[PDB]
């Protein structure tokens, strides 16, 4: 059952995936949070070109994705601007 | 510098007259039959034996180990100036009791002891003691000189400097007095000078000069007066600390001489003799004493402690937005972008160029969407233009400084012909504050802050590039009487403007060039127009340390140097130095090439990004040091001798400094350096290299190897430093993030540190007690979080995500206890080579009490 970092540096239970603490040197355990310094967040931008942003831009209060999915618990409510 | 544009002591008639008096028997004597003693003061008449002029001495013991001495004429032709608005309160007094008296002396006890004052009648002298220890003598060399006001001697009356004639209606009125400091060999302070931290003896040269002046291309290691003046001198020895605060706003010269004993002489153009003797005994006692008189450092809004990007000038709105986007495209944090004088309509302040900045509110809204701020320049000179509303209003209300003939003074400055508002007039200050309302300053918004430059005041065609000595201010006082507080009033009125525009809720951010005692209450200062050279990078340490010692903790120097083009290596080293100094701004002159940090080659960009990330991660530590400065009046940036007062090898160090009691910084400041000599003080002290975690025992000089990305920083054993390890694009983005605690164990296995948190920008910490002040303490295998101030409560999502312990062995288990939760087991990682233990995700609120036990 456990998760293995995409770089092979550690094996952790699934409960340490998106748990808002960085456990992988490549940041692969935190794709959905701002916890890893070298992670990436995927902007799905449904109906337009997808983009990846720095993990430090997830819930920073700034609208980075045109779909606004990077801001889900920050207090900034982002509007969909993909067109 | 063009030294011929600035007076030497021989070219200032009052300095030449005062300095010509050499040590001897004073002609002043106290008339003890006139002695009167009350609960608040002792008063006695003094007489000059030759001229028969009568003066009045008002001698006071004060609470917190201070003494105040005031001397004025008994029957003056006209009142002498007494400095207003610098003192924050009428200082609480201590009663003087006569414990001894004869025909030539009176011994006074302060309260119930141990301090005593001996007044000798002939020659007039004061001796200040603690029990049988003589601390200081006054008029010991008989250099007291009080030029009485004569009926309204080369240059004693009318006096010319170059083509400028000072009409000098009141003639010679200078005052001066000497102080002797037995056992003292090291003295500091009296900024602003581009000189050494430990002050030099002035015997064979010029005295130090305190006269706020705009000095173009100023040079290093000399006593010429620069932009600000703080008339406070500190004296340090192994045994004691003392301070002298000479409360006078006129041009002042300070002579320093050695014998072990240091003698100090103050010579001022006008006003009274008003001096505070701050008797310590520790340097922290002196800081508290001075803070009781002039207040403490205003708590900066958090964003102002981030990185500021400036130049003269960003071209237009598109350039500002491109610079903003450049920081984000290159993953470099930045809180503020600055707009110099070209943003205005032809240097009419409070306006916007209609081609370059047509939509300032839209520019401010875009910066607000990135959680960034802007700073706009507003100088205290107003273009003479009948179409300019600010000029028309000030002219119509008579709020400008006047010449003797009653006409509004007009000089030359950035807008060409300009007038100078009289900031000493309280109605002019009220008008100025009101001009910052969002309705009056059209195009401004809450994320727009202010920079006051040229507030000495700078007058391009004036004597010494400033205002005429005989210009007239509020109440009929001459410019010579008030000069050194003009800039402080500009700073004060601007800060009040930013507070009032928000309805009193938002903390201000104002940078000022000119300053005086009390300027710490209004914002930040910087060392002015420095140059892109290695020696100017080096001198930023003693200049900001001299300011820190006299209460001005929010100091910095232009990163990269203002004048000329720095080589990339120098720009990198300057970012690293600036990253560890309180006010961190890159700024550059009009004719320099662009130097936004992403314009350099990748190796240099990477070293600069590293320095920015270090600074941003340390913001919780910086904010806490500023909270301690605001509450106690203790400096943020400190000389090593403040922390190691008995280590005589630290007394003159100026290539290294400390931040609080926890970090020791030795920035690289030479081209092609491959190592630095770091002095790590302290008997039984340990220091951790914050990058490698290597432990070093003090006292020692360590030769540390360095590369381009190196910033030599050591954490003292016994301290706990808080950091935000998730570096984002600006401080607003980070201010609700989790904290990592860096625990550096002492040889006894202990450590402590504090953490201040609030909303980052309002006065709610003071009006609603909405803040947290935590104490973290480590001893005997347990780390504990407790409240350091139970009055402070704050709703915050901030939690503890990690603990890094340096100097720890490998535990078998790590247990966390917190009220309201069951006991928790934490995972950990340990490096046996460095003895570094990392505790994974404690997960506890920073507002809660908790304990972590190892084994
Ligand atoms: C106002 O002034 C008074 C008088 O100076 C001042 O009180 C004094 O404070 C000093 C501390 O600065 C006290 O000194 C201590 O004395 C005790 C013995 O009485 C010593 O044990 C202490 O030793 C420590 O420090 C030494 C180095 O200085 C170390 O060698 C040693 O290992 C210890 O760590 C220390 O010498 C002094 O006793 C009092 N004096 C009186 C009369 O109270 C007061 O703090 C000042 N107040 C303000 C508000 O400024
Ligand atoms: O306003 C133009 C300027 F040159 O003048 C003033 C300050 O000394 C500078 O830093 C500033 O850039
Ligand atoms: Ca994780
Ligand atoms: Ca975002």
């Amino acid at each position: 059952k456990p998760f293995t970092c995409l770089d092979g540096t550690a094996t952790i239970p699934f409960d340490q995936v998106n748990d808002d603490y960085c456990d992988c040197k490549d940041g692969s355990d935190e794709p959905g949070t701002a916890a890893c310094p070298n992670g990436s967040f995927h902007c799905t931008n449904t109906g337009y070109k997808p983009l990846y942003i720095l993990s430090s831009r997830v819930n920073d209060g700034v609208c980075d994705c045109c779909d606004g999915t990077d801001e889900y618990n920050s207090g900034t409510v982002c509007e969909n601007t993909c067109r | 510098v063009d030294r011929s544009n600035f007076k030497t002591c021989d070219e200032s008639s009052f300095c030449k007259r005062q300095r010509s008096i050499r040590p001897g028997l004073s002609p002043y004597r106290a008339l003890l039959d006139t002695l009167q003693l009350g609960p608040d003061a002792l008063t006695v008449h003094l007489i000059h034996e030759v001229t028969k002029v009568l003066l009045v001495l008002e001698l006071q013991g004060l609470q917190k180990n201070m003494t105040r001495i005031r001397i004025d004429e008994l029957e003056p032709r006209r009142p002498r100036y007494r400095v207003p608005d610098v003192l924050v309160a009428d200082p609480p007094t201590a009663r003087l009791s006569v414990s001894g008296r004869d025909d030539n002396s009176v011994e006074l006890t302060v309260a119930e002891g141990p301090y005593k004052i001996i007044l000798t009648a002939q020659p007039f002298r004061l001796d200040l003691l603690e029990d049988r220890s003589l601390l200081l003598s006054v008029n010991a060399r008989g250099l007291m000189a009080f030029e009485h006001q004569r009926a309204p001697e080369p240059g004693a009356w009318e006096e010319t400097f170059k083509t400028h004639s000072d009409s000098k209606p009141y003639g010679p009125t200078s005052v001066g007095l000497d102080f002797s400091l037995p056992g003292m060999e090291h003295v500091y302070g009296i900024p602003e000078h581009a000189d050494s931290l430990r002050l030099k003896v002035t015997e064979g040269g010029e005295p130090y000069r305190l006269y706020n002046l705009d000095v173009f291309q100023y040079e290093l290691n000399n006593p010429m007066a620069l932009y600000g003046s703080v008339p406070v001198l500190l004296a340090h020895s192994f045994h004691r600390d003392l301070g002298i605060f000479w409360l006078n706003a006129a041009e002042t010269w300070v002579d320093i001489s050695s014998n072990p004993q240091t003698d100090i002489r103050w010579m001022s153009e006008s006003g009274i003799i008003d001096v505070f003797l701050m008797l310590g005994p520790s340097v922290f006692d002196v800081f508290r004493q001075y803070a009781s008189l002039t207040g403490t450092q205003a708590l900066p809004p958090l964003f102002s402690l981030g990185y500021h990007q400036s130049r003269w000038n960003y071209r237009d709105e598109a350039d500002v937005l491109e610079v903003d986007q450049g920081f984000d495209d290159h993953n470099m944090p930045c809180d503020v972008i600055w707009l110099d004088i070209e943003h205005a309509d032809g240097k009419r302040y409070f306006t916007w160029d209609p081609t370059r900045f047509p939509q300032p509110l839209n520019m401010l809204e875009h910066l607000a969407s990135k959680r960034r701020k802007l700073v706009a320049i507003v100088d205290p000179h107003i273009k003479v233009d009948s179409g300019y509303r600010v000029h028309e209003e000030l002219r119509n209300h008579g709020l400008y400084v006047k010449t003797r003939d009653g006409s509004d003074y007009e000089g030359w400055c950035w807008p060409g012909s300009a007038s100078y508002p009289d900031f000493t007039n309280p109605r002019m200050r009220a008008w100025w504050s009101n001009m910052f309302s969002f309705d009056n300053y059209e195009g401004s918004a809450p994320n727009l802050y202010v920079w006051n430059d040229m507030n000495e005041p700078s007058v391009f065609n004036g004597p010494e590039v400033t205002m005429l000595k005989d210009a007239v201010h509020y109440g009929g006082w001459e410019h010579r009487d008030i000069h050194n507080i003009y800039g402080l009033y500009v700073h004060m009125a601007t800060a009040d403007g930013l507070i009032q525009r928000s309805g009193g809720i938002e903390r201000p951010f104002v940078l000022s060039r000119a300053f005086f005692s009390g300027s710490q209450r209004f914002g930040a200062v910087w060392t002015g127009d420095n140059t892109a050279e290695w020696d100017h990078l080096k001198i930023s340490i003693p200049m900001c340390l001299s300011l820190a010692l006299v209460g001005l903790s929010f100091c910095g120097a232009d990163v990269g140097g203002f004048f000329k083009n720095p080589e990339p290596e120098l720009l990198v080293r300057w970012y690293q130095m600036g990253a560890y100094q309180p006010f961190f701004r890159a700024h550059a002159h009009l004719d320099t090439g662009r130097r936004e940090p992403w314009l350099l080659a990748s190796q240099y960009q990477d070293a600069i990004r590293d320095a920015l990330f270090q600074r941003y991660s340390l913001l919780p530590f910086w904010y806490t040091l500023f909270y301690q400065a605001h509450k106690e009046g203790f400096p943020v940036m400190r000389p090593l001798w403040v922390q190691y007062p008995e280590d005589m090898s630290t007394f003159s160090i100026e290539d290294q400094f400390m931040l609080g009691d926890a970090l020791l910084i030795h920035p690289v400041s030479d081209a092609g350096a491959h190592g630095v000599q770091v002095y790590l003080p302290g008997q039984e002290e340990v220091w951790y290299d914050i990058q490698s975690y290597q432990k070093h025992h003090g006292p020692q000089t360590l030769y540390l190897p360095v590369t381009l990305s190196s910033i030599p920083v050591f954490q003292r054993g016994g301290t706990i430093v808080p950091r935000w390890m998730r570096v984002r694009r600006s401080s607003d983005c980070m201010k609700d993030d989790p904290i990592t605690l860096f625990v550096a164990l002492s040889p006894q296995g202990t450590a402590q540190g504090e953490l201040f948190l609030d909303d980052g920008h309002t006065f709610n910490y003071q009006t609603r007690h909405e803040f947290l002040l935590r104490r973290f303490s480590f001893s005997g295998s347990t780390l504990v979080s407790s409240s350091a101030d139970p009055k402070g409560h704050l709703e915050t999502p901030i939690w503890i995500e990690r603990v890094v312990i340096m100097g720890a062995g490998k535990p078998a288990a790590v247990v966390l206890q917190t009220k309201g939760s069951p006991e928790s087991r934490l995972s950990f990682q340990h490096d046996p080579e460095t003895s570094v233990l990392i505790l994974r995700k404690p997960g506890v609120s920073v507002a809660s009490d908790w304990s972590i036990h190892l084994r």
